[PDB]
């Protein structure tokens, strides 16, 4: 048996068929991520994967922050991830802007109209996600140490 | 760096780094517009000059001003 | 004349050095050759494959990978019988070498000489002379 | 003596090995008998 | 330090035993060469003897280790 | 692309398109020289700017000189 | 019997006819110089066998002679310390005080103020003192004696002459044919069996008789002209059974398998003598022993006249799974077949080999009285890391002449070798990005410190006082080797080392070894280790995969191994060849050893080495400073670069000045090298023409034509001053640093 | 579990080959292959008396009862567990090659 082949029955493209690229349960993964997950509009794509995104900024910020001993730790982690998140829809929104010419079609991501609504689904998620985090932490003193208040 | 490492070696580099961008998931949904290439031999040579003119301008008027100040003398 | 779509492409496992995205957006290149043996060659992009008797086909990004897996064929296995194409991806294919069924090599009526110029090198024409002129440094 | 290997002795490496070594070497023997000669002595 | 005993026919034993085994077991396992009667020479009586007392010290010493001498 | 010129002092070699990895240059009739050919440079398009044309050349000074001009995905070696 | 003995009678005539005809053994050469570059090009090619003849027979005959003119010139070498030891040294005073004499065996002739030199090193004697560590070797053999080391010297001559006969005899007189060369399995089988294994026997049997008795009364403090030569330990088996009871029994417990009466000689102790700081000379004995044990049966594992053993062949090839296509088929005609593939693997692993050498000395102090000298500790560490860094890199240089030369893709059809040139570009990929993030966050986290402490911000570095990144994994490993004896090796003793933890060692009142805490800094320099090795690992890598062919280059090969360039086309192919990524991680593996030598130097001054005042506290040569400086790169710039030239920069009319002069010498000779390669061929030779006008001018032109340096010479000159110039500036720096202060 | 010793879901080790991981039986066989061997006793402190896979689950035992804290650099529970598991995943690799290979 072997597990190695050639990508897409083509010994000449660019890409092997490894395990890691081509398994069941990588085809599984990949074809339900919300980037690749079918029947989903691209806004719902940009607010499932700014859900995720959003709420794991504020982790990093608010313990390792310059802030980080503060009693305003936690609203400088929110505003830092903040801050990062209205940095990173800019380059969303100028990379929609150089890489895609404008059509009527509006239904997938590489369009010019399906970028914009990726970048609005984006960062409607990202703010939604690190304030979910921000709830969370502010309320459970598990989430403010580290489990720390267990010992 | 850029004045004893010349581009044939980046070239190559720089060719599997184009490979990979376009083999990740989630990563291959970003294209460049422009090709990433090597620097061009001139422009390594100009920018090891630079490199090296700043960092003697910089070292040597650190050390001028400091130890100058420093000892007052 | 032109290629035959359906020739059976020479045995290969696969490699990473195959084309990438700009062939299928840009243009790729492919050679035919005839092969009497069944037999073990080198690809330009990786490791070996096996070109199978009767007529090959391969398909590479690069003109000059097409040109080094020839001049590979032609030394080793004395396969003289291999023609080079141009594919854009609308479809049209563009043949390549030999351009006029003669090898460049070998001298062919009705080549027209083209970047011929009539005097030595040493008789072009100084910067100063064409600066802010349209005129060529070549006489 | 073998005159090939007299040609071997007459190549430049061992020419040149030899006679900046013995140049080398009264240079040395010079600084031993007549030592710290910072001058012509007049 | 591991107990070892001095030399006795308990120790002679265990030696037999290896080496019969390994002859034995060579007659089986060694691939390239009447059960015993076919193709046996000297380098492989030799080859499963030296196994022997490979296979015998290594038993030898352990059980004087463990205590079953 | 490349500026691929041939100067009137080739002796017909073939040296240069035999050397060429590219196909940019083939053998013309020409009565100048002895060998009764010169070079020519009709696919310059194809040229990436090797110079091993020029290494091969014979000439006192390089019958065969190119000169390195606008870069394109061809002349740059870009197999992406 | 197809292992068999075949040689040619009298192939090569000794004649001295080839000697004077330089060039003779290439076609290109050989027909004499036009231009200067023949020169080089003379020098360049010559050992390279494989380029001049097409048989590799021929290749083989050379190669075999070749090693035993090595071999030659290590016997002289070997011979030639002996001898400074037995006549110019003061072994036998540094016998008598070990802890106060230093080893001194070069002494200079007074010429131009030179005899400076000498300086005062101890026992009435005025010399250069010596950091190789043989006054220990020879107290460890037992020599006790200037004469024995007389017939040391002696044997290391007839050694060297036997070795330079057989070079000549065997290439001139008796060569053996290719079908001797290839047989691996009897080679191993010699090798393992005769070679390694009867050496360690042979040795543990002098360490049994001779260095057992001998250091054993030296220990007990018996003055070294009192104790009895050492053949009167072999024929008075009483005078042995008085040190060691044991041998009152002789070889009837050895022979019934009675093993444990030899505890006495043999034991397990671990840890370090109390006396002398090293290790118990009855553990090596039983060592060796043991080495050799299983050396003698591991040599008769392949096969070769008789039918029992492994052919290497079938186990190869019989190792393939459903990842790996065919496995390991023919591999073993690779590795019969090229040199260069078995110089690449032998080159790589005796590299390796000697950095293990290199750590397991200082922590596992071998011989007597080496701990507590520490300009021998340290010379020796960085001398082995900078050995071994070479070979390694010398493997890759060869793996990659494999590729481009003996490499041939019709039989090597879907092994691991076609496998991993066809998935090179995942490997080299994610090599990439290892070594960008290893840098990040190895580099980067010491830039953050320097940022953090400038800022007047403390509390935000990562430091032990601070942000805290243990290393938990190397502390639990210290913590289980210090349990281990009683524990997981319960006949041990003591443990390996006192580096993993527990007493301090100390003999002369300076310590021998003591625990090397691991904190903050540790955790960091660690990871700077691992991100130059990963960077070194993906230069030569992408070398050795990308030899033959590229997406830039699709016929590399056809260049050959060691090209400039193919050109300014394609944007440019400078340095494209296998050989400058041999060039260019050369440079990364002298940034690599340079920090691991230089975390040792630090870490040992700072962490251990020192003298033990009384009420059992140790003050360290610095003090203690690493903790809290070597977190920052101003720390190490100011604490150990700045603070410790100390001694090379003030050494000026002491007998260390030879240092002084070293350390700027080297500085020059590596400035030099700039020149080298930072400048290109084309503007020397336009130079050399103004300079061949002004020849001309006064008619005296040499004929063999000036040239500038090839683009590779260039390349390979800028290098080697490099190194020779940034080697011996660290040299210099740690000798006279450790001879002043330790 | 991603496929057990059965034909249910169409499960591709790669693109286009089917394997059936034996994951059922090779994880329950290496369990119990590498746990009898590994009960023989040991008077030694790490052991304590009892085997590696005993003295390994006595350690989870022991770190269990005081929940939130872990266990300590010096506790016995990181040396055994990591013996037990380096063996485990050794007896699980061969046991995955020699059956999903050798099929018998
Ligand atoms: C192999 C390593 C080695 C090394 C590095 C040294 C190094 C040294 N030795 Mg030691 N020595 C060695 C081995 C070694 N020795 C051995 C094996 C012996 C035993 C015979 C000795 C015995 C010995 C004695 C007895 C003495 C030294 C001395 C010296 C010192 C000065 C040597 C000198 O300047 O004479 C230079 C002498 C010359 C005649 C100059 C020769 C220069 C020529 C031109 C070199 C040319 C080589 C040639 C061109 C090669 C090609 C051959 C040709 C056919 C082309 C120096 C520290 C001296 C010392 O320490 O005094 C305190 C001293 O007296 N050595
Ligand atoms: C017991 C057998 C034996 C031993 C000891 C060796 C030893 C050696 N071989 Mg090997 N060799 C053997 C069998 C053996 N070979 C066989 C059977 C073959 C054919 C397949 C080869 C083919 C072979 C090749 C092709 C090459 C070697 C090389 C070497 C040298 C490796 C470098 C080294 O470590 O030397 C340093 C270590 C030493 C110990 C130096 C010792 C010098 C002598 C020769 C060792 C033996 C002396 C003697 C037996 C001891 C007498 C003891 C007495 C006082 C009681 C080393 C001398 C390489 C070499 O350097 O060639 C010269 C090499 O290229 N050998
Ligand atoms: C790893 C070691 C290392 C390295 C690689 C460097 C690298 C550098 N240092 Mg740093 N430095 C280091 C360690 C190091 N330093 C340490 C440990 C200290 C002590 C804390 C310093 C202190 C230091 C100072 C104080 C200065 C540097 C300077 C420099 C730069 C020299 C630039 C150049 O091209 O030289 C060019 C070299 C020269 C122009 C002269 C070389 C110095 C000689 C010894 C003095 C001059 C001699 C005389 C005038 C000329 C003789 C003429 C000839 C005919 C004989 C460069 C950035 C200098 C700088 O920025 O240069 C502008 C500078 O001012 N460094
Ligand atoms: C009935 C047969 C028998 C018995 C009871 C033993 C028993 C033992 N052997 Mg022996 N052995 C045997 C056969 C036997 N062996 C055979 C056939 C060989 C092949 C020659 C060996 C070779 C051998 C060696 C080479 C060694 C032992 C050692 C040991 C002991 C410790 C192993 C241990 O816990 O390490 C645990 C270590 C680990 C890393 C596991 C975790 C153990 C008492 C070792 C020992 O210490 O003996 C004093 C040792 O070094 N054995
Ligand atoms: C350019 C090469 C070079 C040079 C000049 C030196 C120079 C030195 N070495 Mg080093 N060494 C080197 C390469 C080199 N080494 C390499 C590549 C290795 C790895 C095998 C070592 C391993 C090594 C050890 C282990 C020791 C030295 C020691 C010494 C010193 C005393 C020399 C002596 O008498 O040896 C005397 C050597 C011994 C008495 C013991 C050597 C024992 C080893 C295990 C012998 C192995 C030989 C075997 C054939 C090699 C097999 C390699 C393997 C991969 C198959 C001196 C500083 C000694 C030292 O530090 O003394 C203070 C020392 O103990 N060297
Ligand atoms: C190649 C290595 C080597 C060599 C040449 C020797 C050589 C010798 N050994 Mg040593 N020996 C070695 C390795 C070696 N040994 C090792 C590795 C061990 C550890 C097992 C021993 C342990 C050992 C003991 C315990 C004794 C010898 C003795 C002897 C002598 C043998 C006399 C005899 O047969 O009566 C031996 C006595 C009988 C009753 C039989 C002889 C000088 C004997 C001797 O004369 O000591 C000085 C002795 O008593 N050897
Ligand atoms: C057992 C070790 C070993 C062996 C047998 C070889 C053998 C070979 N190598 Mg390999 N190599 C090795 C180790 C080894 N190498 C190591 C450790 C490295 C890493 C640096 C390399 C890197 C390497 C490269 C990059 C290349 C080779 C090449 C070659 C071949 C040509 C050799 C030649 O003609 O040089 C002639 C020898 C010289 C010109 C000597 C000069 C070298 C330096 C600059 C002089 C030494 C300076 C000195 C030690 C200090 C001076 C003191 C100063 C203060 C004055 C030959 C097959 C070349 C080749 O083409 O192979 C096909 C090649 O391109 N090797
Ligand atoms: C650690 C436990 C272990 C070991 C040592 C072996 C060993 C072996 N098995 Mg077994 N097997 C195991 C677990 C193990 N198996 C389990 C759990 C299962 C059930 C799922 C099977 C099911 C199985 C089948 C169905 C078959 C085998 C077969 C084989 C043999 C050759 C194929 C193979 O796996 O190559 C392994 C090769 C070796 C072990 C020898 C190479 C020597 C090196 C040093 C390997 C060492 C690896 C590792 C470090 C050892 C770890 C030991 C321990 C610390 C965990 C070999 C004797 C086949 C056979 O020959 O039939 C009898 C066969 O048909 N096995
Ligand atoms: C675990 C694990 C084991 C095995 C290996 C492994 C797979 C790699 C690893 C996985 C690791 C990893 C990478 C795990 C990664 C896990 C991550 C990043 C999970 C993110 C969860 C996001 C949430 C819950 C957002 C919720 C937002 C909400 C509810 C909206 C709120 C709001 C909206 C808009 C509505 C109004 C109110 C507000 C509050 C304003
Ligand atoms: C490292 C290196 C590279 C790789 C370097 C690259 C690809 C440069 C890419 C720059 C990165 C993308 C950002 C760095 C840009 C500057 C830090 C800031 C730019 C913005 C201001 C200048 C305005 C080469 O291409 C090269 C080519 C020829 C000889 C030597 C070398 C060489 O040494
Ligand atoms: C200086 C220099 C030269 C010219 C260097 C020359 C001509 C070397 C000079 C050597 C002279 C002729 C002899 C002097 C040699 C030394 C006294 C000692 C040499 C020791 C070994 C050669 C034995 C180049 O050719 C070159 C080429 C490519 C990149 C950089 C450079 C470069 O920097
Ligand atoms: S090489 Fe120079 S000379 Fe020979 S043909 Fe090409 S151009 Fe004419």
């Amino acid at each position: 048996s072997q597990f190695i082949k050639p990508y897409n029955d083509d010994p000449f493209v660019g890409n092997l068929a490894t395990p890691v690229s081509t398994s069941s349960f990588t085809k599984s993964l990949l074809s339900n991520l919300p980037a690749y997950r079918a029947g989903l509009s691209p806004l719902l794509r940009g607010v499932e994967i700014g859900l995720t995104h959003g709420y794991f900024l504020v982790g990093p910020f608010y313990k390792l922050g310059p802030l980080r001993n503060s009693d305003v730790a936690l609203l400088s982690g929110f505003f830092s991830a903040l801050g990062l998140i209205v940095i990173l829809v800019a380059c969303l929104t100028i990379y929609g802007v150089v890489s895609f010419e404008e059509t009527e079609a509006k239904d997938q991501l590489q369009t010019a109209k399906g970028w914009r609504q990726f970048t609005s689904g984006w960062l409607v998620g990202s703010v939604g996600g690190a304030s979910f985090a921000y709830i969370l932490i502010s309320n459970i003193p598990f989430l403010q140490t580290a489990g720390m208040s267990m010992l | 760096m850029f004045l004893i490492s010349w581009r044939g070696y980046w070239q190559e580099l720089i060719e599997t780094l184009v490979w990979a961008h376009e083999r990740t998931p989630l990563a291959n949904l970003v294209r460049w517009k422009d090709k990433p290439v090597a620097l061009s031999i001139v422009q390594a040579r100009l920018v090891g000059l630079i490199h090296f003119t700043a960092g003697y301008i910089f070292t040597y008027a650190a050390f001028v001003i400091a130890s100058t100040t420093g000892k007052f003398g | 004349e032109t290629l035959n779509l359906q020739i059976p492409s020479p045995t290969f496992e696969g490699s990473t050095g195959g084309w990438l995205r700009a062939a299928e957006v840009e243009e790729k290149y492919a050679i035919t050759w005839t092969s009497p043996k069944e037999q073990v060659f080198e690809m330009p992009t990786g490791g070996a494959a096996i070109m199978r008797q009767g007529e090959n086909l391969l398909y590479l990004a690069r003109k000059e990978q097409c040109l080094a897996l020839a001049t590979q064929v032609k030394n080793s296995f004395k396969i003289t019988d291999y023609k080079v194409y141009r594919i854009f991806p609308s479809g049209e294919v563009q043949y390549l070498h030999p351009k006029d069924g003669v090898f460049p090599e070998k001298v062919n009526a009705g080549r027209v000489g083209v970047g011929n110029v009539s005097h030595s090198i040493g008789k072009n024409l100084n910067p100063a002379q064409i600066k802010f002129t349209s005129k060529s440094f070549n006489g | 003596m073998d005159s090939n290997f007299l040609k071997y002795l007459s190549t430049a490496p061992v020419l040149f090995t030899v006679w900046l070594s013995f140049t080398a070497s009264f240079i040395i023997e010079a600084n031993r008998f007549f030592p710290d000669m910072l001058y012509f002595p007049m | 330090v591991p107990q070892t005993v001095a030399w006795s026919a308990k120790t002679g034993a265990v030696m037999v035993l290896s080496n019969i085994l390994c002859i034995v077991a060579g007659r089986y396992v060694i691939q390239v060469k009447s059960g015993s009667f076919a193709g046996f020479g000297l380098p492989e009586l030799l080859a499963s003897t030296s196994l022997g007392h490979i296979v015998g010290s290594g038993a030898i010493l352990g059980l004087s280790y463990v205590g079953v001498l | 692309s490349h500026s691929v010129k041939v100067y009137d002092t080739c002796i017909g070699c073939t040296q240069c398109v035999r050397a060429c990895p590219c196909d940019v240059l083939e053998m013309v009739s020409w009565d100048g020289c002895k060998a009764g050919q010169i070079a020519s440079a009709p696919r310059t398009e194809d040229c990436i700017g090797c110079k091993r044309c020029e290494t091969a050349c014979p000439t006192d000074f390089l019958s065969v000189r190119v000169y390195l001009g606008g870069e394109t995905t061809r002349s740059m070696g870009l197999a992406y | 019997k197809k292992v068999s003995i075949t040689v040619d009678r009298d192939p090569v005539a000794t004649s001295f006819e080839k000697w004077a005809q330089p060039g003779h053994f290439s076609r290109t050469l050989a027909k004499g110089p036009k231009t200067t570059t023949w020169i080089w090009n003379l020098h360049a090619d010559v050992h390279d066998f494989d380029s001049h003849t097409n048989s590799l027979e021929d290749i083989s005959r050379k190669i075999f002679s070749a090693h035993f003119g090595q071999l030659s010139i290590i016997f002289l070498w070997l011979s030639g310390m002996y001898f400074h030891g037995a006549r110019f040294s003061n072994y036998s005073a540094w016998l008598s005080n070990p802890t106060a004499v230093k080893p001194s065996a070069q002494v200079v002739w007074p010429i131009v103020g030179q005899e400076v030199l000498n300086g005062d090193v101890g026992g009435g004697f005025q010399g250069v003192q010596v950091t190789s560590g043989f006054f220990q070797i020879w107290r460890s053999s037992g020599i006790t004696s200037e004469v024995e080391l007389y017939w040391c010297a002696l044997a290391g001559l007839i050694m060297s002459g036997l070795m330079i006969f057989a070079g000549w005899f065997h290439y001139h007189k008796a060569a053996p044919k290719l079908e001797w060369f290839q047989n691996a399995e009897s080679m191993l089988n010699h090798h393992l069996s005769g070679l390694l294994g009867l050496g360690c026997l042979s040795w543990a049997g002098h360490q049994i008789h001779v260095s057992l008795p001998v250091n054993k009364l030296l220990d007990a403090g018996v003055a070294p002209q009192e104790i009895p030569l050492p053949h009167e330990f072999l024929v008075n088996r009483d005078l042995m059974a008085q040190l060691y009871p044991s041998f009152s029994k002789g070889l009837v417990p050895f022979f019934t398998l009675n093993w444990s009466e030899y505890s006495d000689f043999l034991t397990f102790k671990g840890g370090l003598n109390p006396v002398t700081g090293g290790l118990w000379l009855s553990d090596t004995a039983h060592h060796h022993l043991a080495l050799a044990v299983l050396f003698i049966v591991a040599g008769h594992m392949y096969r070769t006249n008789w039918g029992i053993g492994h052919s290497m062949k079938e186990i190869l090839e019989a190792h393939k799974g459903p990842f790996t296509g065919e496995g390991h088929k023919g591999l073993y005609e690779i590795l019969t077949t090229s040199w260069h593939a078995q110089l690449a693997i032998n080159l790589a692993m005796l590299g390796s080999v000697s950095i293990i050498v290199a750590h397991h000395m200082y922590a596992m102090p071998p011989y007597p009285y080496i701990a507590t000298d520490y300009p021998t500790q340290l010379s020796i560490f960085t001398h082995h890391m900078w050995i071994g860094g070479f070979c390694v890199c010398g493997g890759a240089a060869h793996a990659g002449i494999f590729m481009v030369r003996d490499y041939n893709p019709a039989q090597n059809y879907n092994n691991l070798l076609d496998r991993v040139i066809r998935h090179r570009d995942a490997i080299i990929s994610h090599l990439n990005w290892i070594c960008i993030f290893l840098g990040f966050h190895s580099f980067g986290l010491y830039i953050h410190n320097d940022t953090m402490r400038a800022l007047g911000r403390t509390q935000d570095m990562f430091s032990d006082t601070a942000i805290q990144l243990k290393p938990v994994f190397a502390q639990w490993v210290q913590s289980i080797h210090t349990l281990a004896p009683g524990n997981t090796t319960p006949n041990a003793l003591a443990t390996a080392s006192y580096a993993f933890g527990g007493d301090v060692v100390a003999v002369g009142n300076k310590v021998a070894m003591m625990p090397i805490s691991l904190g903050t800094a540790d955790f960091m320099v660690h990871h700077i280790h691992a991100f130059t090795i990963h960077v070194t690992v993906l230069i030569l890598l992408k070398g050795v995969l990308f030899s033959r062919n590229s997406r830039l280059i699709p016929d590399k090969a056809n260049l050959g191994f060691r090209f400039p360039c193919d050109g300014p086309g394609r944007g440019g192919t400078c340095q494209s060849s296998a050989w400058d990524s041999v060039f260019l991680g050369l440079f990364w593996m002298y940034n690599c050893i340079s920090v691991v030598i230089f975390h040792f130097s630090w870490k040992m001054q700072s962490d251990v080495w020192g003298t033990v005042q009384s009420d059992g506290t140790v003050t360290h040569i610095t003090g203690g400073n690493f903790a809290q400086s070597a977190i920052t790169i101003n720390g190490w710039l100011r604490d150990f670069l700045w603070a410790q030239a100390s001694q090379v920069i003030q050494s000026y009319g002491s007998a260390l000045s030879a240092y002084g002069l070293i350390f700027l010498g080297a500085h020059f000779i590596w400035a030099f090298s700039l020149m080298f390669l930072f400048s290109g061929r084309g503007y020397w030779q336009e130079l050399i023409e103004s300079i061949v006008w002004a020849h001309n001018k006064l008619n005296v032109a040499p004929a063999i034509q000036p040239r500038a340096l090839s683009i590779t010479q260039g390349r390979a000159v800028g290098l080697a001053h490099y190194l020779l110039g940034g080697i011996g500036t660290t040299w210099a720096f740690f000798l006279a640093r450790i001879i002043s202060v330790g | 579990l991603s496929v057990v010793a059965q034909s249910k879901s169409d499960f591709e080790i790669s693109d286009g080959t089917p394997y059936t991981l034996n994951v059922p039986l090779v994880g329950a066989a290496s369990f119990i292959g590498w746990v009898v061997p590994t009960l023989l006793p040991s008077q030694i402190a790490l052991y304590g008396g009892k085997g590696l896979s005993t003295a390994f689950f006595a350690s989870i035992g022991t770190n269990l009862a005081k929940f939130p804290a872990p266990p300590g650099m010096t506790d016995p529970f990181w040396l055994l567990c990591f013996i037990w598991h380096s063996g485990l995943f050794a007896t699980m690799i061969l046991g995955s090659i020699g059956y999903n290979g050798y099929a018998g």
